[PDB]
């Protein structure tokens, strides 16, 4: 069985149903092996993965996404210690327009093949400099509201915030 | 807290988002 998670930001898809722009990392496990990927997306439309960038366990990554409209920008994978960048621009032509409400760091289980991908055990996820920009100012996740996941009567994640960082610890 | 099949997180509600950046270290991962 084949076991996974991912790690994002984005900016809308929870108060906003029209858009998700959101870039991130999936993480894999299945018979004692592993499986790291980098993608971008801008929901409605498909995932696609970053194919010119490799990402391993351990390594720093630093993700971004940037709205030049409700309708283009960019999504930014950073692996910090490779030195490795890879940016995927919007220019427009988008599947839905961003309402930009809400501006989230999350750890999730994502849907693949009847339902969701088996949930793997990623130990904890901390994300730091976690940082978004709303009208030119900058602002940590202090007032964010806190999201946990529960599947089958079971409790499977505990979230923490700080000022300037999230932490996602698997239960 | 907020409970939700698939998400776990933090998400700012308000208006004019317009960047979102965050850093992380990749994960060991095994068996849920």
């Amino acid at each position: 069985e084949e076991y996974c998670a991912s790690a994002w930001v984005g900016i809308d898809g929870d108060t906003c149903e029209t858009a998700i722009l959101q870039t991130g990392v999936d993480f894999c496990y299945e018979d004692g092996q592993t499986s790291y990927d980098a993608w971008y997306e801008w929901y409605p439309d498909y995932a696609y993965d970053f194919s010119d960038i490799t990402i391993s366990e351990g390594d720093s990554i630093k993700v971004t996404v940037e709205a030049t409209s409700k309708s283009s920008g960019s999504a930014t994978v950073e692996n910090l210690t490779t030195g490795q960048s890879v940016t995927h621009t919007f220019s427009g032509n988008v599947e839905g327009d961003l309402c930009e409400t809400n501006a989230e760091w999350i750890v999730e289980d994502f849907e693949s093949g009847d339902s969701l991908v088996a949930f793997a055990d990623f130990g904890s996820v901390t994300f730091t400099n976690a940082e978004a920009t709303s009208g030119g100012s900058t602002v940590g996740p202090s007032d964010a509201t806190v999201m946990d996941i529960e599947q089958d009567g079971s409790v499977l994640t505990e979230t923490s915030v700080s000022g300037d960082s999230v932490t996602v610890t698997y239960v | 807290e907020e409970y939700s099949s698939n998400w776990a997180g933090a998400v700012l509600i308000g208006d004019g988002y317009t960047k979102v950046t965050g850093e992380f270290t990749v994960p060991s991962v095994s068996a849920g």
